[PDB]
C-alpha cells in the first residue's frame, strides 16, 4: 500500500506525447479556471493534474492582473490529466505555493498562503489538515511547485525561505501521514535552490532546483530516505539547464559552484541521470521562456565540459511561449517511467493583449521505443480572446 | 425551413381525373398529420381530408367521400389527392396543411400551408 | 353536426380600432379544438390561434382569442393595414368543419 | 461502521487555512449558485460543503430579492469541500433550514421548508425520507444550519420554534437512522437558544448557540446521548463572540444569565473549550458582521470576568464583510480536530451595487503546529460584477 | 440481489417535501435540458430523475417550438435526484416515450423511438441493448413515462399501442434482464390505459393510469406477477383523479368502467390504496393543469359515492402550473414507503412569453409522522427569462 | 479477466436505437467540444463513446478552419456514451488518429501526434505511457480510428503509413499490456487498407477497412490471435459498401481484387459476416456521405454477384448527412453482439453557413427481436447556429 519506487529506472531513449490541456483555447468560449504554476503528479492508478488558481475563471472581470504570484484568493486545484480546470475543479486548499504528493495511499497536499512575511505552511492528507508550520526566514516561504517524493510511507518536501537573489534557507521537510516528523536544513555545496523538481531514485528522493541567485546551471539535492540526510551539488553538463543562461558555445558548469553566469533569474525545470548522462529540458531561447526541447548529454552528469548532445526533441517551437517544467515518476510492469510537463504560459508581462496571464501544459513521458518529431504549442489566438 | 409545394392543378373535363402532389421540404411527413383544405372561387375553406402520422385517412368531406382518393408516401416525402369523377363543384384553389397529434395535449391547428395549387372544372 | 357560424359578416373598421370577431357553434363542441385562421387574398392561410385561446408562433401580440362550449371569440385590440383579410374559425375535432368566414373592410 | 468520536480532542494552538470556495469570484464568469448559510460537515474519508441554495445562480434574473431568508425554492447544495456550487452540484432537499450529519455509515440531511407558520422537517437519512415533524410552535421552524452529531448511530439536532425576541420553544431531537427516537424540550439556564455550532465531546455532544433574545454571550447545550439529558448554561468568557455587543473593555458575561448587553440581535457563531479555556471566533467588528478573528482566552470556559486573550489570528481583515461561522469536527489518527467556517457574505441589504446576495466560504482548521498572518476575504469587486 | 418488494406498505399519513430541481430557474442563467415527462425512480441506495429531453439546452435556439412530444432527438436523460439536467447528464437511450426500472441488480430502459407508425420499443438492460419489439398497432407506440416495477428480476412493463380515443392495444411486458419472456394483452373492465403509475403491491403489481376518451376516473391495471394474469378496473373515490373532471358535488366513479364524465382528455397520474381507502393526487383545477393536491378519500378505494376527503395537502398552489404526476416506491428498513414527483410544465401553448416549452419537478414521500403546509411551484417568471 | 470473446454471434435481424448524443443541437447553447473522427468502444460494464477533438469548443474563435485533419491541439476526448462532450470531459491523449482497447482490465489508447512526415504513435495502457512508435514510411501515419479488439490480453490494431492514393505500407501491431510484442507487415490480397472497423470472431480478429486507392468494395482483413498471421481479400457483395462508388445496378466486386469502380477515395465503415451473408452500412448517396443504411446481402459474404437485399434499414435519410461509420462489439449474456455508430457531420467544406466543421453520433445495436423504421439526423440548424 505505501509506494516505495524500487523498481529500475526505465531505459529512455526520448519522450513521447501523453497530455495536452488546451485550457487557453478553450477559455475562448466556456468557464476556464485562470492557473499558473501547474504540475502533474499520480496515484498507482492514474495521473492528476495540478495548478494554482487565481480564484477566478478567464472570461471573468478578476482575471484582470492575474500575473501577481501570491493572493489570498489563490488555490491548488486538481483534476485528472485531461480535465480541463473548469468549473467542476476541486480546489483541494488555499495556497499559491503548492507541492502534492501519493503515498500510495493517500494524497498529501502541501500548501502555502497568509502574508508574504508571515506565510503559512498546511499540510494536508487524506483529506485532513494534519500538520502545520510558519515561516522561518519570514520572507516569502515557498516550496517545490511539483509533484513531492514518497518512499515507505515517508514523503519528502524541499521549501525554502528567504531571498530570492542572495542567501536563503532551504529545509528538507520529511513527512509521515501528513505529520513533519524530521526537519533538515540544506546541506552541501549549493547555495540557492528552489522549486525542486524531485525524482524517486531508490532507496533516495534526488532533486533538480533553480539557482536563482549565481546559477545557470542547476543545483542538486540528493535526500536518503533511510537515515535523513541531504547532500548538495549541481549538474555537471556543459549545456545548463536554467533560462536566463550564455549560449551553448560559451556556457559552463562546475557541479560543485555555480558557474556564474547569468545567473540573476531563473525557471524551474527538470534533470535526470541516465548512468554517466542526463536527460534534461530546457526554454530553446536561452534568454526568455519561448520554446522548449529536451535532449541527452552524454557524461553530462559526471562531466563538466560535456557538451556533446544526442536525442534532441522540440517539445515547443522556438517561437512559442513556456514556462515552468517539471518531473514525474511513473511506476511502470517492470521499471520506473519518467516524465516531465510544460507550462504554456499565455498573457500579461510578455502579452500586452489581454489582461490576464494564464497557462495551458503539455505532458510527456519517456519511452524506450521510437518516435518522430512536432510542436504541441499552447495554440490560442490572444488577438482574439476576450480580455 | 419547412415548406408545402403543391403541384398538379390544371384544367380537367368533368367526369375526370387528377392527381394532385404535395412534397415536404423541412419537416418529415413521418410525424405530422396532413390534409387536403380547398377554397372555392366565391366561398369559405373546406376541409377536404384528413391523413394521420400513421397514414390512416381519418376523414373526408360528404361531398368528395368515394370520389377522392388521399395518399402518402414517406420514401419521397410526397402527399398525393387522386381526384376521380370531377364535377364542376370541385373547382378551387387547394392547399395541403399540415398539423400534429400530441401524445398528451391531442390535436393542435394547422400552422403549415402550401403557397396552393388550382383546379379548374370547366365544359 | 356542429355549425361554425360566425356572427360577423363583411365587417368594417379603421387602422387603430377593436375588432370582435364571434364564431357560434351549433352544439357544444365538447373541447378547444377551435381554431382561428387568417387568409389575405393571394396568400395562403395562416395561423392566429389554436384551442380558442392559445396564440400561434410568431403571431402579433394583438392578435388574442377566447370562449368555450359553443361561442368563440377572436379580438384584435389595435388594427393595422395588415390586419385586414378573411378571418376563419376551423373545429378540428370531430366533425372537421370551417366556418365561412369574416372579412375585415377598411373604413 | 458508526461513528463514536471517543478520541480526545488534538491540542490545538491556533488554526491553519484549510479551505477556499470563492464562489463570488467564479460567480462574474460562469454559473454559480446564490447561496447563504452554509457549513461543512465531513464523512469519515472526505469533507463537504453544504450552504441553502436560492433556486438561481448569481448571473440569473431569478437571483434578485435573494436576500429572503425562507422561500419554496431553497434547497441544500451539498458539495465536496473545495467544489464550487456550479450546475452539477445535488440539491439533496428543500430546505431554508438545514442541519447535516454523517454517522459512519450514511448522511442525514435535516430539512425544513414550508410556511413560516406551519412548516415541516423533512429527515431524510441514506437518501430516504425516513420521518418529519410539523412545526409545534406554529412559527419559525428552524434548525442549527450547521453540522449535527451522531455518537453510536443517534444524531442530534437542535430545534428551535417561536419569537425570535422572546420565550421559544427548542426541542433536541435524538435520530436514530432518520427515524425520530426521542425529543427532549430544551432545560437549563439558557433561555434563548438558536442556530447551535455542536461538536462531539465525548460521551456527549456540546452546542454553542446564539441568544437572539437579550444575550450577547453565547448559550451552552449539553447533550448526553445515552441518558438523553440536557443542560444549558452561557459561555464564561468575558470576551464574547455574538454580534452585535459591547467593545472588549464594557463587555460582561454570565456564567448561567445572558449579559442583557446588546443580546436584542445575534449571529451564528462558534466555541469550544480547552480545559478551562474556551476557543472562540467571531467578528471584528462589535456591530456589523465585518471582518473575523479567533482567539483562545484563559480560564474563559469556567471564569466569568476574564478578558485575557492569547492566540489571536484574523481569519477575515476588519474592512472584509463576513457572516455565519460554525464548527465542525474531523476525526484524527489519534485525536478529534476542531474546524471552522466563515461565511463571506456579499450582496444586498449592506451592498447596493448589485442586486443578490450571496456568499462564499473560508475554512480553517485546528493545528499543533505553527501557523503565520494574513486574511482571506471573499475578494470578489462587486462594482464590476453583473447586477 | 433482485427485488421483491415483499415489506409491507408504510402508513402514510400524508406526504413530506422530498426534492426540487428548480430547473426553469437555473435555465435564465446556465444551460440547462429542455424536458418534459419526467419521472422518478431508485436503485436500492439512492435515486434517479429521469426526463425526455429535447436534444437541447434552454437558452438555445433549438428550444423553439419544443412543444411537441415526439422528435428524432428526444432522449431519455438520467441525473440522481436532485442534480437538474446539466449539459454533464447522461442520456441513456433514443426515446420519445420511456419507462425506467432498477430489478436491484441493473437498470432497465424502455425507450421507444421511431415513426409514429413504425415504432421500435429498444430494451437496454446492465447498459446494453438486450430485446427489442416493433409496434403492433402500427400507431404511436407509447408506454408509462414512469418507473415500472420488478419483482424476482422480472419486470412488467404497460405498452400501449393505438389511438387514445379510437381503437387502441395495451400490452403488459415481462422482462427479465431486458429480455421480453411473455407479453400479455390487457383483459379486463379498462378501455383506454395510458401512461400507468405502476407500484409493487406483492405478490404482484398495480397501476393506475389515465384514460383519454371516455373517463375522467382512473383505469386500474391489477398485475399477477407469478401468473402473468391481468385485471382492469377504474378508481372507486367519487372524487376522480384525473384532468379535466366534475366538480366534488357533481362528479361520480363507476369502478367496473368510465363514468363517461368530461373524460375526452387526461392527464398523468397517480393513486394507491391504504386498506379500504385511496391516497390520490390531482391538479387543483378541475380543468386546466393549474396546482397539485393529495388527499385521502375514505373508503375510495372500494365504495363509489363516496367523497369524504381527509389529509388534504396542497402542493402546488392552485394558480401555479402543474402536469404529468406519477407514483415511485422507496424501499425503507421495515416497509415500502410511496413517494410522487409533480412535474410542472413551463411554456407554450400555456404561456406564450416564450418559445420553449420544458418542465420542473418536486418530489414528495410518504411519512408517518407529522407535516405543515406550504406550496412548491416552478418560481421561474417568463417575463424576464429568455425568450 | 481477460476479455476473450469465446461467444458465438448473435442472431441478428436488424438493428435497434442506442443512443445519440445531440452535440451540434446541444453545441448552440452550451460549450460542447468540436470533434471529428468519432467510435464507440465498451468496457465490461459500459460504453463510452470517443472522438478526435479540435482543441476548442464549438462557440469559440478557434473553431475556425476546424476542418483540418492534423494540427498539435487535437486529443482524444472520451466520455460515457450518452454523455455529450462537455468541459469536463477527459482528453486522455494527444492525437489526430486514434484507436481505443478495453482488454478486460484496462483501457489501451494507441495516439498518432506530431508532424505529418514524423508522425509519432502513442501506446497507453491502464493510464501510463508503455511504449511507442515513429512513422515507418514518413506519411500519414494513421490508425483504424475505431475500436480495437483484445483477445486473451493480446490487443491488435491496424496501422498504415503512406499515401492515401497509391500504395502504402499497412501494418498490424500485437500489443500487450500497451506493449508492442509483433509487427506484423499487412499479407494477402487486399492492395489499400485504411480506417478498419476490427470486431472479434473467435478464435481471431476480423477487419473491415476502406481502400482509398483503387476500390469501392471494402477490404478484409483477417488477423489470427494466436498465430500472428495476416490474410487479406475483399467483401464479396456486389453491393459495395464505399463511398464514392457506382449506382446498386453497376456496382460490382471481386472478392480478392478493388473493383476499380469510382475507388479513388473512401469512407470509413463496416460490415460482418453473417454465415455467407453479410451486415454491411454504407451511405445512401453513392458520390457523397449524406445518408445512411444498413441492409442484409444474401450469400453477400460468398458470393461476389450477388446482390440479393434484405432487412434494409434507414439510420439517416438521404437528404441528412452522414459521415465515418463502425462497428463495436458487446458482450451478451449468451453471444456477442454487433453494434455501429455513424458519425454526422457539419459544418464547413459542404455547409458553407458557419466556420467550423463537427459532428454528432448516433449509435445501433444489434437485435434479434422486432424494430420499426424511422430516420435520427444530426438536426441542428446550422442557419440560426453560431459561426
Ligand atoms: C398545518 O398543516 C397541517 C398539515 O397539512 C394542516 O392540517 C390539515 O388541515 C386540512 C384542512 O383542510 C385537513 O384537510 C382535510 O380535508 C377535508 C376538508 O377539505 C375540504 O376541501 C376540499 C378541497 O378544498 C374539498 O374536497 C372539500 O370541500 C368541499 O367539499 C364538498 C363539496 O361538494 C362539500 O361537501 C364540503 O363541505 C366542502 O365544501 C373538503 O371538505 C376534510 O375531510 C378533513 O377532515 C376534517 O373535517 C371533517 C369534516 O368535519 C371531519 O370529519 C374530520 O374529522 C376533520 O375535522 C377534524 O379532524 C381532526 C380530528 O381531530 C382535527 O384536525 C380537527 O378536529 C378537525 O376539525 C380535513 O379538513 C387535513 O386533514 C389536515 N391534516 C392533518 C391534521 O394532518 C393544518 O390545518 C395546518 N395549520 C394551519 C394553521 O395552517
Ligand atoms: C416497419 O419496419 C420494418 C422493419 O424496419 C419494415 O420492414 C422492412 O421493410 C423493408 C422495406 O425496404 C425490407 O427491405 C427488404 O429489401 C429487399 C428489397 O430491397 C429493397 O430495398 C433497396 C432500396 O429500397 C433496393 O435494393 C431494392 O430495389 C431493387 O433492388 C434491386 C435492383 O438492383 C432489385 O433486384 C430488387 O428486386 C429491387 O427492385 C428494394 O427496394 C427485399 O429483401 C424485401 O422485399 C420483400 O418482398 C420481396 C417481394 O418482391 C421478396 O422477394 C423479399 O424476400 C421480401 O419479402 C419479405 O416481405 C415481407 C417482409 O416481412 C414478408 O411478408 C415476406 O415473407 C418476406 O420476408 C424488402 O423490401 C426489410 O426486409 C423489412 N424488414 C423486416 C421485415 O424485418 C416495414 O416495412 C416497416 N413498415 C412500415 C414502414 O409500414
Ligand atoms: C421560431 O420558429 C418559427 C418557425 O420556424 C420561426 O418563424 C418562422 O420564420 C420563417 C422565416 O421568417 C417564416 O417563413 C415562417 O412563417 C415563420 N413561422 C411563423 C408561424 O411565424 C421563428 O422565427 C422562430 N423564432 C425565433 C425567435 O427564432
Ligand atoms: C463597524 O462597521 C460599521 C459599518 O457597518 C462602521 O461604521 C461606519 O463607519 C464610517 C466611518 O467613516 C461611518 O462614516 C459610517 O457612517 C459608519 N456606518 C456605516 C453603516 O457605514 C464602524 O466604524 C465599524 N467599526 C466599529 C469598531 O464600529
Ligand atoms: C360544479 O359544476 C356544476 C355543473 O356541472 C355546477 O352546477 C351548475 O352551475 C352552472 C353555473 O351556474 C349552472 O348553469 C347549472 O345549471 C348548474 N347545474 C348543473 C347540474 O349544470 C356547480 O355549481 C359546480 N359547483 C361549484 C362549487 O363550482
Ligand atoms: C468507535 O468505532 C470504531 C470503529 O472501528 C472502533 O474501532 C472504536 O473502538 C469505537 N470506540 C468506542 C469507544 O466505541
Ligand atoms: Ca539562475
Ligand atoms: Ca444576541
Ligand atoms: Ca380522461
Ligand atoms: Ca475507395
Amino acid at each position: 500500500e505505501y509506494r516505495n519506487w524500487s523498481k529500475p529506472q526505465c531505459g529512455i531513449t526520448g519522450f513521447a506525447p501523453f497530455s495536452k490541456d488546451n485550457s487557453i483555447r478553450l477559455s475562448a468560449g466556456g468557464d476556464i479556471w485562470v492557473t499558473r504554476e501547474p504540475y502533474v503528479s499520480c496515484d498507482p492508478d492514474k495521473c492528476y493534474q495540478f495548478a494554482l488558481g487565481q480564484g477566478t475563471t478567464l472570461n471573468n472581470v478578476h482575471s484582470n492582473n492575474t500575473v501577481r504570484d501570491r493572493t489570498p484568493y489563490r488555490t491548488l486545484l486538481m483534476n485528472e490529466l485531461g480535465v480541463p480546470f473548469h468549473l467542476g475543479t476541486k480546489q483541494v486548499c488555499i495556497a499559491w505555493s503548492s507541492s502534492s504528493c501519493h503515498d500510495g495511499k493517500a494524497w498529501l497536499h502541501v500548501c502555502i498562503t497568509g502574508d508574504d512575511k508571515n506565510a503559512t505552511a498546511s499540510f494536508i492528507y487524506n483529506g485532513r489538515l494534519v500538520d502545520s508550520v510558519v515561516s522561518w526566514s519570514k520572507d516569502i516561504l515557498r516550496t517545490q511547485e511539483s509533484e513531492c517524493v514518497c518512499i515507505n510511507g515517508t514523503c519528502t518536501v524541499v521549501m525554502t525561505d528567504g531571498s530570492a537573489s542572495g542567501k536563503a534557507d532551504t529545509k528538507i521537510l520529511f513527512i509521515e501521514e501528513g505529520k513533519i516528523v524530521h526537519t533538515s536544513t540544506l546541506s552541501g555545496s549549493a547555495q540557492h535552490v528552489e522549486e525542486c523538481s524531485c525524482y524517486p531514485r531508490y532507496p533516495g528522493v534526488r532533486c533538480v532546483c533553480r539557482d536563482n541567485w549565481k546559477g545557470s546551471n542547476r543545483p542538486i539535492v540528493d535526500i536518503n530516505i533511510k537515515d535523513h540526510s541531504i547532500v548538495s551539488s549541481y549538474v555537471c553538463s556543459g549545456l545548463v539547464g536554467d533560462t536566463p543562461r550564455k549560449n551553448d558555445s560559451s556556457s559552463s558548469s562546475h557541479c560543485l559552484d555555480p558557474n556564474n553566469e547569468e545567473g540573476g533569474h531563473g525557471v524551474k525545470g527538470w534533470a535526470f541521470d541516465d548512468g554517466n548522462d542526463v536527460w534534461m529540458g530546457r526554454t530553446i531561447n536561452e534568454t526568455s521562456r519561448l520554446g522548449y526541447e529536451t535532449f541527452k548529454v552524454i557524461e553530462g552528469w559526471s562531466n563538466p565540459k560535456s557538451k556533446l548532445q544526442t536525442n534532441r526533441q522540440v517539445i515547443v517551437d522556438r517561437g512559442d511561449r513556456s514556462g515552468y517544467s517539471g518531473i514525474f515518476s511513473v511506476e511502470g510492469k517492470s521499471c520506473i517511467n519518467r516524465c516531465f510537463y510544460v507550462e504554456l504560459i499565455r498573457g500579461r508581462k510578455e502579452e500586452t493583449e489581454v489582461l490576464w496571464t494564464s497557462n495551458s501544459i503539455v505532458v510527456f513521458c519517456g519511452t524506450s521505443g521510437t518516435y518522430g518529431t512536432g510542436s504541441w504549442p499552447d495554440g490560442a489566438d490572444l488577438n482574439l480572446m476576450p480580455i | 425551413e419547412v415548406q408545402l409545394v403543391e403541384s398538379g392543378g390544371g384544367l380537367v373535363q368533368p367526369g375526370g381525373s387528377l392527381r394532385l402532389s404535395c412534397a415536404a421540404s423541412g419537416f418529415s411527413f413521418t410525424t405530422y398529420e396532413m390534409n387536403w383544405v380547398r377554397q372555392a372561387p366565391g366561398k369559405g375553406l373546406e376541409w377536404v381530408s384528413h391523413i394521420s402520422s400513421s397514414g390512416l385517412v381519418i376523414y373526408y368531406a360528404d361531398s368528395v367521400k368515394g370520389r377522392f382518393t388521399m395518399s402518402r408516401d414517406t420514401a419521397k416525402n410526397s402527399l398525393y389527392l387522386q381526384m376521380d369523377s370531377l364535377t364542376v363543384a370541385d373547382t378551387a384553389v387547394y392547399y395541403c396543411a399540415r398539423h400534429y397529434f400530441d401524445r398528451d395535449w391531442g390535436y393542435s391547428g394547422m400552422d403549415l400551408w402550401g403557397q396552393g395549387t388550382t383546379v379548374t372544372v370547366s365544359s | 353536426e356542429v355549425v361554425l357560424t360566425q356572427s360577423p359578416g363583411t365587417l368594417s373598421l379603421s387602422p387603430g380600432e377593436r375588432a370582435t370577431l364571434s364564431c357560434r357553434a351549433s352544439q357544444s363542441l365538447g373541447t378547444n379544438y377551435l381554431a382561428w385562421y387568417q387568409h389575405k387574398p393571394g396568400q395562403s392561410p395562416r395561423l392566429l390561434i389554436d384551442g380558442a385561446s392559445t396564440r400561434a408562433i410568431g403571431i402579433p401580440d394583438r392578435f388574442s382569442a377566447s370562449g368555450s362550449g359553443t361561442d368563440f371569440t377572436l379580438t384584435v385590440s389595435r388594427l393595422e393595414p395588415e390586419d385586414f383579410a378573411v378571418y376563419y374559425c376551423q373545429h378540428y375535432g370531430n366533425p372537421y368543419t370551417f366556418g365561412q368566414g369574416t372579412k375585415l373592410e377598411i373604413k
